[PDB]
């Protein structure tokens, strides 16, 4: 009874705390954290992940956000909304003594007929790819700060996308460990830019490095360039006193001879995990070889993909076939700092994006905002097919659920309606933030889908409720089934507490 | 505040629990309580209604809970433990049926059902008798549990007298005015020495010395207003002038008193009982005059007396005329204890008598007083309904195996609930055994079998150790306590069954 | 915004702490105020008047209570039933955008067809007078504690009504300064009795006193009998020792003649609101005269109608014109203590009604459910309609909102169905109470109605829904159009207070 009116209204909590960002008249969060970090941002995830949730009920209705955040990429925002939906509806449908289980059995089946729906109303992409995808990334840029430059950020997360697409059985698949995004602030947003290679936001190791090295031998190690001290405990002893500088410079011959390795394998570049010893600094230096150290593991497996090198971890075994092959590195300042591109990489399926914005939490955002639309163009690209948007395909599942319902009838067909009534969230939601009046577009909105108009959405911009996939608004049919896939669940689990002790 | 279960079995466990505290009075082998206040102090008895009334209950459900006993007291005189122990079983008997989804109205309907029915049995089963023989065997029963020595015999007695010698007669039914018995009472140790007076006893003292000691064929006159110096309502002040009419003002209140004295005198009264004051100079005149005259006496008692000699109250000494005045054969002062006291005896109205309570200690004279009330009410009843029941767990366990018949011959949810209230009733026989000492449920079990066979009169022989026939014994329960017990506790405990939400 | 949603909500929340007690599986409530004084009940109108509400939103909702009590006086706890049903609904438009002036004039509109429909669906009382009107004393006995004697007190409740009622243009009207209902415990419920005339609670003033009068002359006054004092400083100077008698001997007289004045215009009986001075009380006593003092004013002008007297404040100028009449006036023992029955009033039409039962709390219960049958038998003889019960005439008058709702489409339309699914919380508290299922019961019962079952409602025994007309449960017009009136002006006043300070 009360655990349960406490659960749905603590969770509901969370879902309002996002609802106001969804959409194109979105608004963004500010949350500064106890250490006094700053991330002023839209993305609902974030947004999510970045709130101090306290109440059980509000943590699992984060975990939603999450897991939508897992698997499709954009639709956090959408889960949650709805997930509080389905709740505030669940409150109810329980006030009319309507069982938890009813609830949940209803809520299964409606959500299933909406994956259904959804499989049925979406559009194969056809040979508008191109443009199909490009009106796609821009739908995402709209939402975020981004807009302002939605037409070349959607150009550059096409382009990137497309470039690491491997179409094998006439399917595409795209690696994520092909596209390197970097953020560097100092510049403005339309100066974002794609690198064909991957970036490393390293410089060279010692001022005595080359700044470019063409028709590069990439070394990567995964150890660093140090003289090895044995396992066990060992000591010098000298009683002579010639002997010291004959062990000062076997000591140094030890690091002179890593370096000989190396370069003796034809190495000529040497990225490492680890650290480079001051003295094998010098040496590597001095052979000429451009050497960056305590590179980040991530970046090191993206230099690996890229150049086709092998992240040796025992330099004394580094063979010629375990290195990488590029066109060119060189260092190169990024306005403040200095950056070291690894260009015309062996393997052309890997690509970088470098995100500019003025201000560090600027470009923050900025990144954020590009991740948002390559894992959309992406998603789209792997399924093949596209919904509208717009509150259209949403209206479209709650006109179908409510016939379903009228089948399945019972007391199966209260929940099966209420999920109906849940998934219109999107529309209302779309239609206040921009400051439409939800109930006027929400009937027009039936009105149009009841028609078969299964593509009429809110097009927030002029009020009017229009063709979706005409005007452009689009998204990836796996966005869509996702958020009512993961929102369902938690209205369920939720549904199905009736205490909560500790 | 306290919503559904929580208030429920919260309130059942309040009356529960309060009921208790009076459990261990009931019966012969009866306990006693000790309640002590902050000034009066100690108070000690085994009646019902004062254990209670004197009890700082504060839980509502509680209060209500005493509320019977306090009704039972002054509505039917005995019975106040009975009903309280019973209302007590049946909200804790409902308590299961609350579990097991019973609705708290259906079990309120079996109550229904259940009382109206048994309501009915004892009724039919009642045993007719208004014999002295029997009012006697109702008195000894009524004084039971209670602390009044080996004297019982001797007590039962002397209530049958004092209900008989003023119980009167109408159209074709007996009345038994209850006003008519005084009782009192005196620390001079002895309990037997308890007097049974033909007349009317005053706790009161002659108001001056020279007054005769004892007065025969007394023309008593009862006086509502205090023979003393009256002032008019309207302010009024002396304006002295001359030195000598300083004595004469003096002198008009002497003369006052006198012709109050000498009314008093004219009328033909020769005992004055004064419900106020009476001045030094009145007492000085009355006693020339050789009236036996009494202050203050208590309005309660103004109003006995006039009854009692069939004297008419007057406030103005003018309307004081030989028509108003009361007759006794006798009017005497005695000195009861270390108390002097006024002795009304051979009053024209013969239906008034008095109890002069003896005892020592004063512990033990209230008690007593309270034990030889419940009998005076019941043996009252007794002659007045002419029908009894079976005591010591009799009744209840012919009730129960009744009711429990009858229960089979109604519906699903409410047979459950009258079963219940079946249950509820053995709650006395298995009482009465607990507090002697012997085994609750093998008495039960022998008791339900002996009235099964027939044996309606078979209750808890405490005596046999065990069952046994109160016929024999003798021990009479008066009819209208039980109804009244069984009646009150349903309504009570339907009240308290249906709140599901305190605040 | 908030400032309503917690309105609402304390709204709401005091119409549940009152839905429990609704019918014949109603509960009731145990109220203990501050001085521990303790009320147990099932009185609507009484659990609200004794709780202590803050909010002031709460207060509001209260004051629902003692207006329905003040104009009908059976449904307070309906009224209050359907106050929450309205807002807790409006709760849910309010979330859709929808303007709280719509929901007004859409509650407002809905009321009006509702007090229609009742009008419609309603039943002149035929011939049936007796069996119906017994009919409806029942059912409002049934929801009380009273149930155990429904019968009895029915029977009581419809002879005292039908006695004071005077049927003037073909209508009746009944003037319940005609019934006297007194309270004594110390018998069971069944001892309730009807006592022809008017019964103070009220012993004779001095012992002399007769106990009996036959045909009385009763002098009513509305002022003590006791010596006057001048309005100026008055003083007594007394010069003369002689005087002082004098003066004493003129004061008595003062008050032996007021006495002689009573007597002299033939008066049998003194029934005083004042005090009655002790030489006074004499003199009266000694004429014969049987008087009763610090009568409740209340009960003087009962015994003024019943008697046909009139209340004398100025005892000098009681003239035999001013004495009432009655056959007979009597002190009688009602179990403890001493009554005066005034029998056999000059006029008939003023009955008097003894609740009896065996504990104080008890017998106060007893006489507040039998104030209601009274104002219900009333009620219905008056109004001269009825409607079937149980929850049919709400499933009803919710039946032909949904209707009314279509035509008069809109937004209006959201309003006025919600306002229909409000007053089907009837339905529902009646089945909950019970143990019925809420929702199959109201699917039902909505089944019934829509197949024109215009008296279907919720059998709450059976747990089936029959004919209420027909199983007898029924109640007066009036009592439905109140309660949706009371119930709808408090949520659009609730409704339009968009904000509450201090
Ligand atoms: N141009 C547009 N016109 C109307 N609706 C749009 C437009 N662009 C996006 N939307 C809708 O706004 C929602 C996306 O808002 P967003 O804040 O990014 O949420 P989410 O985190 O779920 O992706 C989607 O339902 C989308 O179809
Ligand atoms: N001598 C007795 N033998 C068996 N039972 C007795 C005897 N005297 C009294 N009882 C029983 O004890 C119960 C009453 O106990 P009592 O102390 O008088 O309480 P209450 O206030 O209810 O009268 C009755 O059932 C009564 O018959
Ligand atoms: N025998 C019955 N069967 C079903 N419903 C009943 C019955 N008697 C009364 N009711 C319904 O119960 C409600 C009355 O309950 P009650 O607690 O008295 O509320 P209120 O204070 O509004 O009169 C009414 O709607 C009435 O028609
Ligand atoms: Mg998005
Ligand atoms: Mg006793
Ligand atoms: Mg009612």
């Amino acid at each position: 009874k009360d655990a349960m009116k406490e659960n749905i209204e603590a969770a509901i909590a969370i879902s309002n705390s996002v609802r106001s960002s969804l959409g194109p008249r979105g608004m963004d969060k500010m949350l500064v954290d106890s250490l006094g970090d700053i991330v002023i941002t839209n993305d609902g995830v974030t947004i999510l992940k970045e709130m101090d949730v306290e109440h059980p009920a509000a943590k699992m209705m984060v975990e939603v956000s999450k897991t939508q955040d897992s698997f499709v990429g954009d639709g956090t925002t959408t889960a949650v909304i709805i997930a509080g939906g389905l709740l505030q509806q669940a409150q109810g449908l329980i006030n009319q003594n309507v069982h938890p289980t009813v609830i949940s059995e209803g809520y299964r089946m409606a959500s299933e007929e909406a994956k259904r729906v959804i499989d049925e109303i979406s559009t194969k992409i056809g040979a508008d790819e191109k443009a199909l995808l490009l009106k796609m990334a821009q739908t995402s840029l709209n939402s975020k700060s981004a807009s302002v430059a939605k037409d070349k950020l959607a150009e550059i997360s096409y382009e990137a996308v497309k470039s690491v697409a491997e179409l094998r059985d006439g399917k595409y698949y795209v690696d994520f460990d092909n596209i390197q995004v970097v953020k560097k602030q100092g510049g403005a947003i339309d100066d974002t830019q794609l690198i064909n290679g991957i970036i490393v936001d390293k410089e060279k190791v010692h001022p005595g490095m080359p700044d470019v090295v063409k028709d590069a031998k990439i070394a990567l190690l995964d150890a660093p360039l140090e003289i090895k001290k044995p396992e066990f405990d060992t000591n010098l002893r000298i009683e002579d006193p010639s002997m010291i500088q004959k062990f000062l410079a076997q000591e140094e011959n030890m690091l002179r001879e890593m370096v000989d390795k190396i370069k003796s394998v034809g190495a000529n570049v040497v990225i490492t995990q680890k650290g480079i010893d001051d003295m094998a600094q010098h040496y590597l230096s001095r052979a000429g070889i451009y050497a960056v150290r305590r590179v980040k593991k991530s970046d090191m497996d993206k230099l690996a993909k890229a150049t086709g090198a092998s992240i040796v971890s025992t330099i004394d075994e580094i063979s010629s076939s375990d290195l990488g092959t590029a066109e060119r590195v060189e260092q190169v300042k990024v306005g403040e700092d200095y950056m070291t591109f690894v260009t015309g990489c062996k393997n052309p399926k890997a690509v970088s994006i470098l995100v500019r914005g003025e201000t560090e939490h600027v470009v923050d955002e900025m990144e954020r905002s590009i991740t948002d639309s390559l894992h959309v163009v992406a998603s789209a690209l792997e399924d093949g097919a596209y919904a509208a948007g717009g509150g259209a395909t949403a209206a479209e599942i709650a006109f179908r659920l409510r016939s379903y319902a009228q089948k399945i009838g019972g007391r199966q067909q209260l929940a099966i309606e209420k999920f109906a009534d849940a998934i219109e969230e999107i529309p209302r939601a779309l239609a206040e933030n921009a400051g439409l009046d939800p109930i006027d577009i929400l009937l027009k909105l039936r009105a149009e889908h009841a028609k078969g108009n299964k593509t009429y959405g809110i097009n927030v911009f002029t009020g009017e409720i229009e063709d979706m996939v005409k005007n452009g608004v689009i998204e990836p049919i796996r966005v869509g089934k996702q958020a009512i896939e993961s929102a369902t669940e938690a209205a369920i689990m939720i549904l199905r507490i009736d205490d909560v002790i500790a | 505040r306290e919503q559904g279960k929580n208030a429920q079995r919260n309130n059942i466990e309040a009356a529960k629990a309060i009921a208790d505290a009076v459990r261990t009075t009931l019966g012969p082998k009866g306990m006693d309580k000790m309640l002590v206040d902050s000034i009066g102090d100690i108070i000690i008895s085994n009646d019902g209604a004062t254990i209670l009334k004197e009890m700082d209950v504060e839980h509502p459900t509680a209060k209500m809970i005493v509320e019977v006993s306090k009704a039972q007291d002054t509505a039917v005189g005995d019975g106040t433990t009975t009903a309280v122990v019973l209302s007590g079983e049946l909200l804790k008997q409902a308590e299961t049926l609350l579990d097991q989804g019973v609705h708290p109205t259906v079990i309120s309907n079996g109550y229904r059902l259940a009382v109206n029915e048994a309501r009915k049995i004892i009724d039919e089963i009642a045993e007719k008798s208004t014999d002295d023989a029997t009012l006697r065997k109702i008195a000894l029963t009524a004084l039971s549990g209670k602390n009044t020595g080996l004297s019982n015999d001797f007590l039962a007695d002397l209530v049958v007298k004092a209900v008989n010698a003023v119980a009167e007669v109408r159209d074709g039914k007996t009345i038994v005015d209850t006003a008519n018995i005084k009782v009192d009472k005196k620390n001079g140790g002895s309990v037997n020495d308890t007097q049974f007076i033909s007349g009317i006893v005053i706790d009161k003292e002659k108001v001056h010395s020279k007054m005769p000691d004892v007065v025969k064929n007394a023309k008593i006159a009862l006086i509502d207003s205090a023979l003393e110096i009256k002032k008019t309502e309207i302010e009024a002040k002396v304006q002295i002038s001359d030195p000598s009419k300083i004595q004469d003002f003096l002198n008009q209140e002497t003369n006052t008193f006198k012709q109050m004295v000498e009314k008093i005198k004219k009328s033909g009264a020769n005992v004055v009982l004064c419900q106020k004051g009476i001045d030094d100079v009145a007492q000085h005149y009355l006693a020339k005059e050789g009236i036996y005259a009494v202050r203050r006496v208590k309005k309660s008692d103004m109003e006995k007396l006039a009854k009692a000699t069939g004297a008419k109250i007057v406030t103005d000494l003018d309307d004081l005329t030989p028509s108003v005045l009361g007759e006794a054969e006798t009017v005497e002062e005695r000195k009861i204890g270390d108390d002097r006291m006024t002795f009304v005896m051979g009053c024209k109205n013969p239906k008034a008598v008095s109890i002069l309570i003896r005892g020592g200690t004063d512990h033990v004279v209230s008690e007593v007083e309270r034990a030889l009330n419940d009998a005076i009410r019941v043996v009252a009843i007794t002659k007045e309904d002419g029908k009894f029941l079976w005591g010591g767990g009799a009744v209840e366990a012919e009730l129960a195996m009744r009711l429990a018949k009858y229960a089979n011959s109604v519906g699903g949810r409410e047979q459950l609930a009258i079963e219940a209230f079946a249950k509820a009733l053995e709650i006395i026989p298995r009482t009465l055994a607990e507090n002697a000492g012997i085994d609750p449920i093998n008495t039960l079990i022998k008791l339900k079998a002996d009235d099964e066979k027939g044996r309606i009169s078979v209750g808890v022989d405490l005596d046999n150790n065990g069952v046994g026939d109160m016929k024999a014994k003798g021990v009479v329960d008066p009819l209208r306590v039980k109804t009244h017990a069984l009646e009150s506790a349903v309504e009570v405990a339907t009240m308290i069954l249906r709140i599901d939400d305190v605040i």
